[PDB]
This record gives C-alpha cells, structure tokens and sequence, in this order.
C-alpha cells in the first residue's frame, strides 16, 4: 500500500509563505496515475482545495485563490508541492492531500494521506 | 609519423604530482585529440579522458578525481599531463592514444599509437 | 461554475434502519459523480464511483442512485459504527465541489 | 579517399532524406536510433539546403528532477524544410547524456544546418549531406532545387506540411522503459506502435472524438485502446 | 556506464584455425565499438575500426559485424601474430570503458 | 571546399541523372550540350553504381573522309544502368576533335564507370557523382541502391528498358548543319524536333506503317511529314 | 546541273582488278538526295548492273555478282567507287553510272553521267 | 527476283504516227515502274515517272499506262528525231530489270 | 578555330565608372572561357574564373556572365586598378587562342 | 607559393635553339600543367600547348611548327622549353602559365602566374 505522507508545515507568520508537501511511499510516480489530488481544508465549514495535478500540467481548481498558491511536484522522488504564499489565517487546517487511482479519464482523487498541522501567528 | 615521446617512470611516495610529457613529432602539434588512459599492471585500460589540443579543453572523465590537467604549450611539440594527489595506492601506466581532430565525430575510440608509457607507483 | 447542496447535517437513526441521502446540482452532471464518507479523527473514504458503482471495500449495504442535477445514496440498514459525516460530488465543472457532510444521531 | 578531387573541388550541399531505406517509426524506434550523448563536443554542418519530407520531428524531453533534460538551444535560425507532417514529442525519461545525439549518422536539419545532435524546440528532419555538382548548376538546377523550391514550390503544402501535431507524450525513455501516450484536446489514448503517423490517429479526432469521446469532464480522456478497439 | 563484456575467454589455438571474438553490451546500443589487438609486453594496436571495418594495414583474414549488444570479431587462417590479446572498446560513449578477453596459446 | 571533412573522409558514389533541371532533348539539342573535344586529355570516374532512368544515348558518329569520326572504344566493362529507352543515333557530320567531349560537366556513365567523353557503342546515361553517405549504410541503404537495385527490381523494366530504338540518323553535325531522320524497318521519317521520344514514331510504327507504308520497294520510304501530317 | 563523272579505268588484265569510279561535280553529297545508281554495261546484249546505294547502306542488286565487286563512297568528295575484282573478260564496257534525284521513296535513279572506257587484255 | 520482256526492236513507223509501246512482268508491279529512252552515241534519258507521269523535259506525246504485269507507253505522233531505244523497269525487286530496248524504223 | 573576339575597343575612363566589356565567339559554345587582366609593362592576371566566377583575390566589384557566343564582364565602380587591359581567353577548347580589346585611359 | 623562374633574353641569328627554363619553388614539381605561351612583342598571346609533367606529353598546338619540346627533369625543379630552328622572324617573349594537374579537367585556362619572360629576337 501506498503511503501518501505530508509534510509542511507548522506555524507560519500571516501574509507568509510555505512550501505545504507531499510524497508517496512505496509508489512508483509517473504518467500512469494520472495525478494527484491536493490538500483540502479539514477545518469545518466544509471542502475546500482540490487541484487538478496532472503529470503534465498543474490546473488550479480555482484560480483566484492563486493569490496565494501554486503547485509544482518532483519525479526523481515521489513529491508535490504547494507554493504557498501572503498567507489568510482562515486557511490553517491540518490539510489533506490524497492519490486515488484514477479510473481512466473519471479521476475521482480520494485516497487521503497523513494529516500536518498548518498554523498561524 | 606521429611519435608522442613520454617521461620516465617514477616510484612513490604519495601526494607527488608528476606532469607526463607526451611529445609528438611527424605530427602538426594541435591537429588531432590528445590521450590520456591509463592502467594499473595486471589491470585493464582506464580512460582517463582526452584534451582538445586546438583548445585545450578537458574532457572530461578524470575531472571524476580531479587527478589531471593537461599543459599546453602550443609553440611546443609537448603537452603534460599535469598530475596531483599522485599515490601509491594506484599504481599506473600511463599512455597516449591518439584522435581524430577536426573531423565530425563518427568515433572510432582513438588508437593507442604510443605505446611506451609512463608507470608510476 | 457549479454549486451543490447535501441532506442536513442534522439526521437521526437507530440501528437497522434503511436510510438513504440526496444532494443537489445547479448542473446536469449526468453520471459524473462520487460519494465519500468521513468520521472524526479520521482520514476520509470513498464510497461510490460515479452514479452507483461503489468503492473496493464499501458495505453491502451501499449503492449510489440519481442523474443529473439530482442524486440519492441507498444505504441498507444501519450500524452504530457505520455512521460518518457523508458527502458527494460533481466531476463536470472545475473547482469541483462536495455536499454538505452529514451524520446521523444514534436516537 | 581522397581520389583526385577531394582536395578543395568544390562540393554542394544538401541534406538528403534518411527513409529511402525504407525506414519509418513508431515513434520509439526513432529515439532507439539516437538515445544522448555523452559530453564529447557537439558538431555542425553548413548547407546551402536541405530535403522537404513527409516525416519529421519536434522536441523537448524533461528529467523527472527538474533539470529538464534539455537539449541544447543554439542560436542559430531555427526555421525547418517543409514537412508534411511532424510529430512534436515531449516530456521524461531524462538525459543522462548532456545532448540527445544521432547513433546513425542521422544529421538532424533545418535551416541548411544540421548537427550531429537534435536541439530543443524546431523540427528535426532526419538526413546525409550530399556532396556535388557543377559550380554553375546554382543558376539552373538549383532553380527547383530546395534554394529556390519555394519558388516552385506547388500550393499543395498547405493540405501537405500543415497537417500536423505537436501531442505526443514521451512516458520513460529508452527501449526498456517508454510509452506514447497521444493527447488530442486535452484527451489521452494508448500508445499503438502497430500504428503509424496522425492520419489514423486523426480519425480517433474525428470518430472516438464524436462518440466514445470525454463527455465526462472528470479528467481527459484515457481511452483504453483494446486490439479490438484498435481493429474497429 | 555501458560495460563492455567480452568472451571468449583465453583460449588455446594453433595455426590456420578460425575462431571468433564477441563483446556483449551492457545495453543495447546499435553504434560503433573498436578493437584492438596486443603483443604481450606492448601496446595495443587498432584492430578494426569501430564502425566493423578493418584498419589499415590489418590483413585480409580479419573480419566481424555487429548490432545491438553484440559485436563479433572473427578471424580466419590463424598466423603466429594472432595470439595478440584481443579487446573490446567501448567506442560509442563515456565513459569509454575497456572490454577484456581472450588472448591466444598453445602448450 | 576543403571544409573540414574534404581531406579523405569517405564519400560514396553514383551517379545522378541530368534531367532534374526539366531537362530534355530533342536529339541534336542533346549534341548542342556536347559536341567535341580537342586533344585535351579525357578524364574518369570510378563509382560504385549509378541511377536507372528513362532516357539514354548508344552512338556511333562519322566523317565524310572514311576515318570515321570515331569515339574512343575503351577497355573498361561496356554494360550499361537500365534505361527506360535509349536512342541510338548515329552517322556523320565529322570530328574535328578527337573525342565527343560534354560542355556541361556531364559525365557520360554505364557500368559503374563515367567519363567526361563519349565513347563508341553501349549508353551514355548523363548526370553527376554523388559524394557522401554513412560508411556502414552500404549494409543497408545500398540494398535498394543501384548496387543490389537489380536485386530489388521489379518485373516491370521488361516493358521499361527493352522498349528502345536504334534508328535515328545524324545527317550533318552542330547547331547550323545538322538533321535527323528516323529509320523505321528500312522506312525514313522527316526529323521532328517538335516531337520527343519514339513513343510517338512508334505510332508511326503502327499507323503510318499499316498504311501510307513503303508499299512501293523502290527505295526506303521517305516520308514527307507536312506540319498537317505531323498534326494527325 | 551537276556533272556526274566517270573514271577508272582502261585497260586492265582479265582476272585482274580495278576501282572503277564517279563524281558528281557542283553537287551537295548529302544522305538527302538517298543515293547513286551504278554502273550498268552499255554494250549489249542489254542491261546490266545497279547498285542499290545509299549513303547508309551500299546495297547489291544482284550479290552472286560481288565475287566480282564491291562498292565504298567518299563524302568528303562527292565520289563513289566500284572494287572490281577476278575481271570477266565479257564485262568490257563504257559503263555508266547514274544519279538522277529521288523522288522520295520511289528511287528512280536515271541521269547517266560521262562514260570510260573499260577495256581487257 | 522478277523478269520482264518488251516489244521488239524491230518495229517500223512514219512521221506522225500514233505509236504505242508494251511491257510485261513476272509479278503485278503495281505502279511502281518507270521508262527510258537513249539514242546511240549519248547517254540515256528518262521519261516516265511512275506507271504515267513523265519527267522534266518529255515532249508532251508521251504518258505512261497499265499496272501489275503489264504496262504500255502511249506516244503520240512520231517524229523522226524521236526515235529511241525506249525501255522500261520494276522497281519492286532486286536486281531490278529492264524490258529489251526497242526502236523504230523510219519506213 | 574559334576566335575570341572582343569588344569595346579601349575607352577612355575614370574613377566610380560602371562599365562592361564583351566577347564574342566565332561559334556558339555555351562552355566557359576565361578574363585576364593586366598592369601595363607585366604579365596577365587571372581575373575570372572561366566559369564567370571571380578568381580568388578579386575585388567585389568584378562582374559577369554569359551563354552562347556571348559573355560580358562587368566592373562596377572603378578603381585605378582597373585601367589594365582586358581579356578573352578560349577557354574549353584547342587552339586556345586568346582574345583582345580594351583598356582603360584617361587625358 | 609558386614562382616559374626563367632564363633571359638573347638576339638572333636565326637556326638557334634556346631551351627556356621555367623553375618553380613553392610547388611540388610535377603537380601542375606547365606552359608555355608566346607572344610577339605589340602582339597578344599565342598559345604554345601545354605540357602534362607527371608524363611530360606535349600537348600539342606547337607542334605545327614543331619548334618546341620539353626537357623535364623530375629530379629538378625547371624545364626547359626546348626550341630549335629559331628566327629573327619572329621575336617573342615566351611565359609560363599555370595549369592544375591531377583533376577533371573543366579548366579553366592556365593562370599567367608567371610573368618575367623571355625575349627573343
């Protein structure tokens, strides 16, 4: 089994920056695969960030937020990565990644991985 | 008639340096690759890289132990493989193969014209 | 591009009631869809794969149903340890969104 | 071979097309003929032109550490020959040579240029240099030739070089490690090395693309091309 | 890396026979590979040219080809100068390994 | 043109057919690129083939003086590349020169051999030597190249090169005195510059010759081609 | 009007041989114009030799004749020439030869020229 | 190949007589003939074309006839000064042959 | 036997005159000749090649081309230099005759 | 860098002979065509032929005259242009062109690249 792993992280100053990660352990990344979804908020409220990673092109679900985002990844390792940017205090969250096997072109990204705590101050 | 006259062999005592003459007659001095292998007694050829005479670059495989730079003299018949760090505990002798300079590179490893060589201890 | 709502978080059960959720779309989805659940303290799981496939190691108890703007998920009976917050989802329009969660109370 | 000639008579100047052996790829046996190499010097050759070609090739390959495996970007004109389709491949396996160098002697052109090593970006028809001709021959034979073939050039070229594609994915590199998946907007389909140049796979554009084709906004398409699926 | 793995190992051999050398590519290659030939106690000598043509001055009964992993030398006819230890250049690419093998000997 | 490459690098080695410049003759235009030359000293080429084509020269000229205006007759290998169909042409006006030079580089080849005159007898296809290719794509390219063409020919010159003609007559040499009639089984037309390539005499053949023929055996026919004739 | 002229000739030993010959003065000897009659043997009797000569092909009206002939031309000369050879004695005769103007195919060649005497001994 | 014959030598004629003239031959010749004249002492001239153009310079009593095997001269009229051995040949074999030579007598 | 003849006869000149100079030969060759030109009191130097190509050395503003029997050289702007007598060599063929014409000269 | 060197100028005294020698430096001896041109003084050039020296054949325009020959000493860098039945009836300055041997010839009609002379009378 795939080990989505996350690492960030921790406090960060407000109007900050953060380089929020990813990897998976014990998986082989590549084209096949797709992609990987991206972090969500677990602060409630409700959903929010997904990202529409595709080995070959980062998507951004939604472009305004781009403020303070943008996402790049590694393939000598399995890693992604969040540029995280001018940082909202409404954003700390434990924020979830995930990797499900994508279903052909239906790419329903769940598979969460392991929490971090992203805090504020 | 290419004729890359070499120094003689010297025992060691490491931490030497000990350039290596390889000076050619028969031959216009910077008109093709200069050599650059060498081998332990009892071992195979190692390639320790070739110089562009025309430029003088390095290239480039012993840059691996730094162990060598070439001098080139132009006005001379000679170049010297300048050598550093030398030890015992690599015995060698050297020798120079030689390219085909100014010529599109279809290669045709250079040939181990000379012959003599220089061992060191 | 898309906006969704979910039954409310606030449900009530007791064991081995069949149950089931709805959610809705502004957009006409067609079968593009997923479900997930949640439980505190706890990573999330899919549930169902488009309109009504389900997930490798979902209960026999879960099916999806629906198209389109409208969508259900059938739950057969209920178990105290099966509760979640559950959600679904549209695949049609980027960002993509989840109903509300919701759960339901052991009463 | 220096026969009686060689020494200074004049020679011009072509490059000539390497398919006259029969040659033709699926693409990975393209790069099986070249692969990278190595840290040994790069060379040129100058022109006066080169061949038009039905076949020829665009690229850019990445490493997946980021480097991106480029190949080198000279600064000579970038312009190519015409070339009635070419295949723009891209993306990792990585280089682990410092340039993607020829293993056949396949001088990669455009522009009347050609090197011993492909270049990122602009088209790379594959070829030999020819060596000849009168020294007059420039104010008779050349008037067709590639100097002055735009010339003559027929208005056909634009049913012929325009119909092309830049779409192919380069997965992994090498004979032992690769795939090409082929996008066409934003929609994947599985590599067919049975299959060979855009024409089919522009009807998979015209026919999948109208039915069979991602309807599903979830993702782009990746269609699993099943042999029967290849065979209908 | 390629490594230039060369057999036969040393053999015995006596005059006018005919044998043949191989080298075996750590990875298929399809391009140029050199060989050379020695007298013991003194440098090697082109042998062939990379691209499987003989180099000047070789005799007649030297010959061999090759693609991918595999080149073969082959020789025919044996004289005395043949027990000249033979290799297998690795030609093509660095960094430009030496392949080792077989040398000729009769007792 | 030394280049870097000129000095002995090898290059390899037909011929190429003239005709690339929309070349084509109506006989003596052919003789117009030529003539003779002029004591200056003949010169070679050896190559390793050269290329089949669809229109070639066999000759023999004369001299009113009984010498007759041969051509040299060498000792080299007189076979010659196949060649859809020759025109052997032959008889007087005289050389001067002492050999049927070109005026325009074009070297005259059969058998893997060219020069730059014009021998007695077996077919001059014209053209120039091609330099260049890979030294070990003569394992390969050259199976389809005029090496091992013949191994790789088809059927289909048996409708190609045996269609040829020996007939014509060169009354007269040079731009401002010369005529060609074409012999037909003992049967003579009026030269037509304005015509090309027995295609058409063999209409001739096969009209002309089933009636308004040498049905009278006075002598060969000699037909008068009024431009009416030549119309219909 | 050309002349055609006629010499050889005289007297000659029977079994002998002799170039009997022709010219045709202040004419153009061109293959246009096809061809020259030959000799024919006015003393008769009758009738006697043609020569189906065209300036590609000398051609024999009568071959078992030619154990005693054969025919050649010069164009550099307007002449013709007959190798009268192993002479009949009952061949003596002024002979004459003719070039009358083709008339296309139909080789109507009259136009006797000046006779010779051909005579044996 | 083919023989002919003429009418005799020995004919006799007066000023002013029509006369005719005759040959035959061995294979139906078509047209393709044509007739002579010489006088004794000179050298002989032609006079018909063809079975019955005549040439430059006949006298306008004369025109050739007939085909194949058999073939007539028409002259018209007679005048002393005319007479001539006249002749006539085949042109469509080799040899080619003349019809014996014949004359007339002014009686 | 081809004669080069050649025109103009010498003309009168000065500096950053563009001129031409021809020759003609007696038949039509369509083949190359050669142009000299020379320093009063000295030999001849090569100033084109016979193929109308310039000779190594020679300035840009040497000019020309031709067919046939006619070939004309060209000089634009000239230079002092340019006042030496000019040529028409044969050429391709034996006899190599060489032809003549003009010079350049100012008063 | 070639240099033809050449004997001086004499009067005649008609019946002479007088061998010219061209001497080259600069050049392998017999690597190109060597001339062997004339003129009258107020005359233009007269081709003399030329001369093949890696065989040494005459070729071949004054041969009509046949006042000249070469001696060609392969071991020497001259040859000399042999003359013989010379007359004061027609003085000239002799030169020596260059050709380019060992090539197809589309020549390109020798070089005058030497110049000087030799006059006679």
């Amino acid at each position: 089994d795939v080990k989505l792993l996350e690492s960030g992280g921790g406090l960060v100053q407000p109007g900050g920056s953060l380089k929020l990660s990813c990897a998976a352990s014990g998986f082989s990344l590549s084209t096949s695969g797709v992609g990987v979804g991206w972090f969500r908020q677990p602060s409630g409220k409700g959903l929010e960030w997904l990202a529409l990673i595709w080995w070959d092109d980062d998507k951004y679900y939604n472009p305004s937020l781009k403020s303070q985002l943008s996402i790049s990844k590694d393939f000598s390792r399995n890693q992604v990565f969040l540029k995280i940017s001018n940082v909202d205090i409404a954003d700390t969250a434990t924020y979830y990644c995930a990797r499900r096997d994508p279903f052909g072109y239906d790419n329903a990204m769940g598979y969460w991985g392991q929490g971090t705590s992203v805090t504020v101050s | 008639q290419v004729q890359l006259v070499q120094s003689g062999a010297e025992l060691k005592p490491p931490g030497a340096s000990v350039k290596v003459s390889c000076k050619p007659s028969g031959y216009t001095f910077t008109d093709y690759y200069i050599h650059w292998v060498r081998q332990a007694p009892g071992q195979g050829l190692e390639w320790m890289g070739w110089i562009n005479p025309k430029s003088g670059e390095t290239h480039y495989a012993q840059k691996f132990r730094g162990w060598v730079t070439l001098t080139r003299d132009t006005s001379i018949s000679t170049t010297y493989m300048d050598l550093t760090r030398l030890k015992s505990d690599d015995t060698a002798v050297y020798f120079c193969a030689r390219g085909d300079l100014e010529t599109t590179i279809f290669f045709y490893n250079a040939v181990d014209v000379w012959g003599q060589g220089t061992l060191v201890t | 591009d898309i906006v969704m709502t979910q039954s409310p978080l606030s449900l009530s059960t007791s064991v081995g009631d069949r149950v089931s959720l709805t959610c809705k779309a502004s957009q006409n989805v067609g079968t593009a869809v997923a479900w997930y659940q949640q439980k505190p303290g706890q990573s999330p799981k899919l549930l169902i794969y488009s309109a009504s496939n389900r997930y490798t190691g979902v209960p026999d108890r879960f099916t999806g149903s629906g198209s389109g703007t409208d969508f259900t998920l059938t739950i057969s009976n209920m178990q105290s340890e099966d509760l979640a917050d559950y959600f679904c989802q549209q695949y049609s329009s980027y960002p993509l969104t989840f109903g509300a969660g919701t759960k339901l109370e052991l009463r | 071979c220096r026969d009686k000639l060689s020494s200074t008579n004049q020679l011009r100047s072509v490059g000539l097309n390497l398919e006259g052996n029969g040659v033709a790829t699926d693409v990975p046996s393209a790069t099986k003929r070249w692969g990278f190499r190595s840290g040994v010097p790069p060379k040129v050759v100058n022109y006066e032109a080169g061949e038009w070609a039905e076949n020829c090739y665009n690229l850019e390959i990445k490493k997946p550490d980021g480097s991106e495996c480029l190949p080198a970007a000279p600064d000579g004109i970038r312009g190519f020959p015409r070339c009635r389709y070419v295949h723009k491949v891209s993306g990792t396996g990585p280089c682990a040579g410092d340039f993607a160098f020829h293993k056949e002697g396949a001088f990669f052109l455009y522009d009347r240029l050609a090197s011993t090593v492909i270049y990122r970006g602009t088209t790379f028809a594959e070829g030999v240099v020819a060596f000849l001709i009168l020294p007059q021959a420039k104010k008779d034979f050349f008037s067709s030739h590639p100097l002055r073939e735009p010339v003559n050039a027929t208005e056909d070229p634009s049913s012929g070089y325009y119909s092309t594609t830049i779409r192919y994915q380069a997965t992994g590199f090498g004979t032992n490690e690769t795939e090409y998946l082929f996008e066409v907007d934003n929609l994947t389909y599985v590599q067919l090395e049975s299959r060979f140049t855009p024409q089919f796979l522009l009807q998979l554009n015209e026919t999948i693309y109208t039915s069979g084709k991602r309807s599903n906004t979830t993702g782009k398409l990746i269609w699993k091309v099943n042999p029967e699926i290849d065979t209908t | 890396d390629i490594q230039m793995t060369q057999s036969p190992s040393s053999l015995s051999a006596s005059v006018g026979d005919r044998v043949t050398i191989t080298c075996r590519a750590t990875e298929s290659i399809g391009i140029y590979l050199n060989w050379y030939q020695r007298k013991p106690g003194k440098a090697p000598n082109l042998l062939i040219f990379a691209t499987s043509s003989l180099q000047s001055g070789v005799p007649s009964r030297f010959s061999g080809s090759g693609s991918g992993t595999e080149f073969t030398l082959t020789i025919s006819s044996l004289q005395p100068e043949d027990f000249a230890t033979y290799f297998c250049q690795q030609g093509f690419s660095s960094p430009f390994s030496f392949g080792q093998g077989t040398r000729l000997e009769i007792k």
